[PDB]
């Protein structure tokens, strides 16, 4: 019964902003001390009681999410925090009980051109809810005229994606992010991090 | 796509105007996205009408215009003889976005 | 309304930016073009860009001769072009419909006072 985070950052193709991937991580437990207190992180807003005692405490279930993300865009990575992403991408959930452990890899998950491995979203109906996600590429219907569903003036593909390179600055140089939401059932509560 | 049609060329007229100003192309094209604005001596071109049939919020009243897919029309039915400037039809639709042959309007 | 920025007199061979700047309607509620014009002349495109994405659009005159850029902090929108040439001295109009957030318009009705963009 042990389940390494490994397999999380390890997922070397990294899901989308908006196109994230998860995994139930449930009756399963293992140890996360050098990759959560000796790790060479960055912007580590895991919040919680703090960064520790998550590997002293049973978890009721545990949920992650990858994120590709620019550099200074993490400005929007909370929820209430309004933004080009809550508006469009992951609105995070209004009260977010779980963390966020991203961190700039600058190497990792880039390289250079256009990369192609990260796509995000600019245009909707309006703000979206939190704690989901759009698959959508419907064209972005807001308004009076009708667009028959191709791209135009006021209907446009709404999954831009910046597709920067490692050579870029901090605020656009490559940024991991991870969210996990370390929710609170009832009865089946089969986690623990010890 | 590029060559737009504008028959009437330099119109010539006097007060007492029910002119109109028909678009044309070289191509088959889109129809809710045309245009014809307005565009005098020194002035910004003013938005006259967006689709043939069509109008703004504040956009003058007696300011109509008809057709569709193939062929474009406009008018304006009565008017006071203040101003005759010269019109611009535009498709945008799909790429290329483009503008017409302008149509001057003025006074014998 | 609009406020272009002011009449911008570069070498007749340079690279020249262009600046616009709005009033009420908002860009990043829309899209902002470029088109070209003198005293008399057909009035003619370059190009526009949406506002929330740099997806820009232009003939095949300007795949490279072209580059548009916005400012989501001042709001700023912005053409240039790199080597350009005397021929292209011209009042360019930039132009946006009426947009204030998902409250939009369909027209390219607003046409601003007009920078004299002059390479001389």
């Amino acid at each position: 019964n042990l389940c390494p985070f490994g397999e999380v950052f390890n997922a070397t193709r990294f899901a989308s902003v908006y196109a994230w991937n998860r995994k139930r991580i449930s009756n399963c437990v293992a140890d996360y001390s050098v990759l959560y207190n000796s790790a060479s992180f960055s912007t580590f807003k895991c919040y919680g009681v703090s960064p520790t005692k998550l590997n002293d405490l049973c978890f009721t279930n545990v949920y992650a999410d990858s994120f590709v993300i620019r550099g200074d865009e993490v400005r929007q990575i909370a929820p209430g925090q309004t933004g080009k992403i809550a508006d469009y991408n992951y609105k995070l959930p209004d009260d977010f009980t779980g963390c966020v452990i991203a961190w700039n890899s600058n190497n990792l998950d880039s390289k250079v051109g256009g990369n192609y491995n990260y796509l995000y979203r600019l245009f909707r109906k309006s703000n979206l809810k939190p704690f989901e996600r759009d698959i959508s590429t419907e064209i972005y219907q807001a308004g009076s005229t009708p667009c028959n569903g191709v791209e135009g003036f006021n209907c446009y593909f709404p999954l831009q994606s910046y597709g920067f390179q490692p050579t870029n600055g901090v605020g656009y140089q490559p940024y991991r992010v991870v969210v996990l939401s370390f929710e609170l059932l009832h009865a089946p509560a089969t986690v623990c991090g010890p | 796509e590029i060559v737009l049609t504008q028959s009437p060329g330099t119109l010539s007229l006097s007060p007492g105007e029910r002119a109109t100003l028909s678009c044309r192309a070289s191509q088959s094209v889109s129809s809710s996205y045309l245009a014809w604005y307005q565009q005098k001596p020194g002035q910004a071109p003013r938005l006259l009408i967006y689709g043939a049939s069509s109008r703004a919020t504040g956009i003058p009243d007696r300011f109509s215009g008809s057709g569709s897919g193939t062929d474009f029309t406009l008018t304006i039915s009565r008017l006071e003889p203040e101003d005759f400037a010269v019109y611009y039809c535009q498709q945008y639709g799909s790429s290329p976005w483009t503008f017409g042959q302008g149509t001057k309007v003025e006074i014998k | 309304q609009l406020v272009q920025s002011g009449p911008e007199v570069k070498k007749p061979g340079t690279s020249v930016k262009v600046s616009c700047k709005a009033s009420g309607f908002t860009f990043t509620s829309s899209a902002v073009q470029w088109v070209r014009q003198a005293r008399g002349q057909r009035l003619e495109w370059i190009g526009w860009i949406v506002v929330g994405s740099g997806n820009t659009n232009y003939a095949q005159k300007f795949q490279e001769r072209v580059t548009i850029t916005r400012d989501m902090s001042t709001s700023t929108a912005y053409m240039e072009l790199s080597s350009l040439r005397s021929e292209d001295t011209a009042v360019y109009y930039c132009a946006a419909p009426y947009c204030s957030s998902t409250s939009c318009h369909d027209a390219f009705d607003i046409w601003g006072q007009g920078t004299m963009v002059t390479v001389s």
